[PDB]
């Protein structure tokens, strides 16, 4: 009894991370679309090429987790003057300092 | 089953025991519905991908077709003929002949259901309480409210799970994946996420809603605290000491 | 006449360019209310600790 | 200058780089500085001949 009331627990919590996943899809499809309609194509693709890079990037733990820091921060300025160029060449710089 | 016509499915799938439209808009699904007017009418729906290519493809078609008995047919011959469908069950196309047009083979009747049926009925309830739920929170999705006089005072599940299926609107892709399974007590579990995951969405909708009224009260009343600061400094005699070597 | 006409299209130019600065507006705080929702994700119950 | 890049004989990098420019352009030109500036380099690289 217990064991297939787990059953039904892991089913219920398996889809609400599906719900989440895709919660967070939609959020992170709103991110992209946005800096690309209401920006310069993604300052030609930066964000994009460098999110996927955070993964690519191999890094250590702390480190993975300032650099999606460093993408947080940024997202709203790339025509910027430092503002978005300081956190710019700090995400390129941490992604080409090998690890 | 018996090459009957493969005629697409513009933008829909059509379910179990529910209307839905079906229309051509080529002259190549024209000669499906002519044998299909010509064959006595038992037709094959397989769906076609997102946006067709105006020839069907060999990429275009999907595994799972449905059985559909041909309710009415319309003639209205410009390239156009609303042939009906409110069809019986899904089935596996089998192979495929490459066109045009293409030709498909179909397994037989899906009559096989669940036993339990109490369990399924209970299910059948959550279903409709998570629908009204649904669709009284989301009008966002320019969702009906005539959809919920259709699912109440019918003895069908089968016809009740594939009316809140497709009266939850969503993509083609989605409705494919509902016409993948053949069980009924996993579908509704499956339009059950749909939905928690969707009212999910509207919780987002509410919580940015809520961000973006805080956004205009914090940056409107702290530009007008930095002008009462900024006019404060300018009445002092403050606005004197700032000179060092112009001092 | 002519500087009438002028005078129209460019008050009309300016009030579409107004429009376009509010409604950009309003899109960039609706960015910005997706924008909020990461760090803190990421910042919880470092406190208790 | 859309038509600019492909009336221009270039480097495979100066094109690229200029259909880069390119992309960054097609919205306000007296403001909005992603816009001024990839015309002015859209400008000072496509009128190079090559």
């Amino acid at each position: 009894l217990e064991r297939f009331e787990l059953d039904k627990r892991v089913a219920q919590r398996v889809k609400e991370q599906m719900d989440t996943n895709q919660r967070e899809y939609y959020l992170r499809e709103q991110m992209k679309a946005i800096q690309k309609e209401l920006g310069g194509e993604d300052g030609l693709s930066d964000l994009e090429a460098l999110r996927k890079k955070i993964e690519e990037v191999g890094m250590p733990e702390a480190v993975k987790t300032k650099a999606l820091k460093e993408l947080d921060r940024l997202e709203r300025m790339q025509q910027g003057s430092p503002e978005a160029t300081v956190a710019r060449t700090y995400l390129d710089w941490l992604t080409e300092v090998p690890w | 089953r018996l090459e009957l016509p493969v005629i697409p499915l513009r933008n829909t799938v059509i379910l179990p025991h529910t209307t839905t439209p079906v229309d051509v808009g080529r002259a190549k699904s024209k000669r499906a519905v002519e044998e299909a007017m010509g064959a006595d009418r038992l037709i094959f729906l397989v769906a076609q991908r997102d946006p067709e290519v105006d020839d069907p493809a060999p990429d275009d078609l999907y595994t799972w077709g449905v059985q559909a008995v041909v309710k009415q047919a319309m003639r209205l011959p410009d390239g156009t003929l609303q042939v009906m469908v409110e069809a019986r069950a899904r089935a596996q196309v089998t192979d495929y002949i490459p066109g045009p047009y293409l030709r498909a083979r179909g397994e037989v009747f899906s009559e096989i259901f669940p036993i339990d049926e109490a369990v399924v009925r209970v299910l059948v309830e959550e279903l409709k309480e998570a629908f009204e739920k649904y669709v009284a929170n989301h009008k966002s999705l320019r969702l009906d409210r005539y959809q919920l006089e259709a699912v109440k005072g019918t003895s069908d599940p089968a016809m009740l799970a594939d009316t809140i299926a497709y009266h939850a609107t969503w993509t083609v892709a989605e409705k494919q994946e509902i016409l993948e399974l053949t069980d009924l007590e996993a579908r509704l579990k499956k339009v059950l996420g749909l939905l928690s995951r969707d009212l999910e969405r509207f919780e987002l909708d509410k919580r940015v809603a809520q961000r973006v009224k805080e956004q205009m009260d914090t940056n409107q009343r702290e530009y007008y605290l930095r002008e009462q600061m900024k006019a404060i400094q300018k009445e002092l005699g403050g606005e004197d000491g700032l000179s060092d070597l112009e001092a």
